């Protein structure tokens, strides 16, 4: 009558779980780092999900990018690289 | 007859209301503000913040000891530049000097 109401469709992120993340992933002396989403680990193996869902893929040489070697990151782990080829 | 009404929030719950932000923000970035506060380790936030500004993340972890030491040391700058301004709390101050 006097004004405007606004009805606001929102995504609201549910059901969180606890998982071990590293900050790259450490291969054949090269340093891995996602390139859209985060390393994950459900305690004894190694994946790379997207961000606000959780969808564990196969660490490759697609989703994740080369930056240097494994020296100067701090907290990288050893876990292998699946290179489709 | 002119008479001066407390706030109803004291200093202390403003206090507790920041820290709350600032443990919510440290500890989880910007997904509690969201929704439920997700735990983050913060180089890891600080690399998202990276990605948002255009900059890939490796540039972050290998720079990490750099970075930090640059946000301390603007910290203490921030600090000091507070305690040392003759006129930094401007505005609040000539809030108080208009209603006195
Ligand atoms: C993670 O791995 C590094 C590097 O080891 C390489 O990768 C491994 C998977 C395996 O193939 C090794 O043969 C490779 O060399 C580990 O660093 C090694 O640490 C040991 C003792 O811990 C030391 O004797 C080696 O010299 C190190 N390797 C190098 C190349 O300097 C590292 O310890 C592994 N991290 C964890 C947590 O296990
Ligand atoms: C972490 O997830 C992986 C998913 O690959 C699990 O490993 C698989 O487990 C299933 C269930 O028995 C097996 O059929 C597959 O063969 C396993 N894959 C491999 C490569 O071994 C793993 O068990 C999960 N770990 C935990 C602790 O939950
Ligand atoms: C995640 O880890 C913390 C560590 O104590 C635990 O309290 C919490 O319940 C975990 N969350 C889930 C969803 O498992």
């Amino acid at each position: 009558p006097h004004g405007v109401v606004f009805l606001h469709v929102t995504y609201v992120p549910a059901q969180e779980k606890n998982f071990t993340t590293a900050p790259a992933i450490c291969h054949d002396g090269k340093a891995h780092f996602p390139r859209e989403g985060v390393f994950v680990s459900n305690g004894t193996h190694w994946f790379v999900t997207q961000r606000n869902f959780y969808e564990p893929q196969i660490i490759t040489t697609d989703n994740t990018f080369v930056s240097g070697n494994c020296d100067v990151v701090i907290g990288i782990v050893n876990n292998t690289v699946y290179d489709p080829l | 007859g002119l008479t001066v009404l407390p706030p109803l929030l004291t200093d202390e719950m403003i206090a507790q209301y920041t820290s709350a932000l600032l443990a919510g923000t440290i500890t989880s970035g910007w997904t509690f503000g969201a929704g439920p506060a997700l735990q983050i380790p913060f180089p890891m936030q600080m690399a998202y913040r990276f990605n948002g500004i255009g900059v890939t993340q490796n540039v972050l972890y290998e720079n990490q000891k750099l970075i930090a030491n640059q946000f301390n040391s603007a910290i203490g700058k921030i600090q000091d530049s507070l305690s040392s301004t003759p006129s930094a709390l401007g505005k609040l101050q000539d809030v108080v000097n208009h209603n006195a």
